[PDB]
């Protein structure tokens, strides 16, 4: 549970940096207090457990405050991107069923008509009880609202040292960026948010010099640096790409420059989330997916395929979302029953995979 | 094509203990912990039954 882990690091290291967003720098204590105050405001304006709050903010530093505040009220967070047209924004607020929208002064213009608005920019104490099944998020792909339980988010976060730093592009409504911002905070590390624009080799070299040990990068920037200077990746223990799986050539270039670096790609969508690590394949480097302690590769008859055969990937685990809001039929065809696990579901990725002779799960 | 996508297929509607519904191919064995609720029928008919009867997507264990 992100809130419970975050609270620990607020106790042990309150004065440690949590967010570095341009000019704005927030300690663990500051981020907690700002969220607590905004949480109280949400409770006053009528936010109750299980309610859904739409949030549309430019800056990441603000984004984190709103998030924790929503969770402190017991509510669920609906990320809205200021860029979306009002048709999108109005629909997402309608589908989610959000009564109130949290915004900044810059984004206040986007608030659809008939939505109560709170502006973060412009004391009562609550004590709420939450359970892992409660929703933490509603993430939209007409767009489909994916209901993400707190437990699913917990699996993804469930390793970094305190004071370690992760360089991340600005969080986006995209599934990748939205969950990543948590990972540093559960470990006591600090999010360092990249200035807008492609990450360049020098910015990467500058960031690692500042103490960044991990980087979450767009597929485009990774390929650019991989061509420009594979050596710039040196110093990073883990480099992670989001979006389209990067060409294998780029990954092999970066590996020759930095043999120690671990390259991963977050292929999964919000419904089922998968973290994949590039490894040298037996034939080369290829994406490898952890089986865990689960994944199935199944044929058209839903019977498990043999080793070396390609089949559709079904994912079963705690990370699976509850379903698509207001789309019961779609949830039923996508979140099918899992034969291996009683009373459980497996989510069809629509992605091909195959088993290696070693038993490692391989993307295709 | 995915079994759950095929329109020429006969399908079943399954429900687990949490009230969650799943389409299921008629040739497949029903997994343990899942119970059938709507006889062998077309893909659309089953989807209709789900849209009608699975009203609350929340797991039942959370009230």
């Amino acid at each position: 549970m992100v809130l419970e882990l975050f609270a620990r690091h607020v106790d042990r290291t309150p004065d440690a940096v949590a967010v570095v967003d341009g000019d704005r720098v927030l300690t663990y204590r500051q981020l907690d207090e700002l969220a607590g105050r905004l949480s109280g405001r949400l409770i006053s304006r009528g936010v109750r457990r299980g309610d859904r709050v739409a949030v549309m903010m430019d800056r990441s530093a603000d984004l984190l405050v709103a998030l924790l505040a929503v969770w402190k009220a017991g509510a669920a967070y609906v990320p809205v991107d200021a860029a979306y047209p009002a048709r999108r924004v109005a629909f997402m607020v309608a589908d989610s069923g959000a009564s109130l929208m949290v915004c900044s002064v810059a984004t206040r213009d986007g608030v659809p008509e008939g939505i109560e608005s709170i502006v973060v920019d412009a004391c009562d104490a609550s004590a709420v009880t939450v359970r892992p099944g409660d929703l933490a998020y509603v993430m939209y792909t007409t767009p489909k609202g994916v209901a993400v339980p707190h437990r699913s988010l917990a699996e993804l976060v469930g390793a970094m040292e305190p004071g370690e730093a992760v360089l991340m592009h600005a969080p986006y409504a995209f599934d990748a960026s939205m969950f990543e911002i948590w990972v540093p905070l559960v470990w006591g590390a600090r999010v360092v948010i990249a200035g807008p624009g492609p990450v360049d080799a020098r910015r990467l070299r500058e960031a690692v010099a500042a103490g960044v040990t991990r980087a979450y990068l767009t597929a485009g920037s990774f390929r650019a640096v991989a061509e420009e200077s594979p050596e710039s990746f040196a110093g990073l223990r883990e480099v992670q790409t989001g979006g389209d799986l990067v060409p294998a050539h780029a990954v092999e270039r970066v590996r020759e420059a930095c043999p120690r670096a671990r390259i991963r790609h977050l292929y999964g969508p919000t419904e089922a989330t998968v973290w994949a690590t590039w490894h040298l394949l037996e034939p080369v480097m290829g994406p490898v997916l952890p089986i865990g302690r689960r994944a199935h590769v199944l044929d058209e008859s839903l019977r498990p395929v043999g080793p070396g055969v390609v089949g559709e990937l079904y994912l079963s685990g705690a990370g699976l979302a509850d379903g698509y809001l207001n789309r019961a039929g779609l949830t039923a065809e996508r979140f099918v029953a899992d034969p291996s696990a009683p009373g459980k579901r497996m989510y069809r990725t629509g992605d091909l995979a195959q088993w290696t002779a070693d038993g490692e799960l391989l993307f295709a | 094509t995915n079994p759950f996508d095929n329109e020429d297929g006969s399908f079943l509607v399954l429900v687990n203990g949490e009230g969650q519904h799943s389409l299921w191919p008629a040739f497949a064995e029903v997994p343990d912990g899942w119970t059938g609720v709507h006889g062998p029928a077309s893909r659309q008919d089953c989807l209709g039954y789900v849209e009608q009867n699975w009203t609350d997507l929340r797991p039942k264990s959370l009230i």
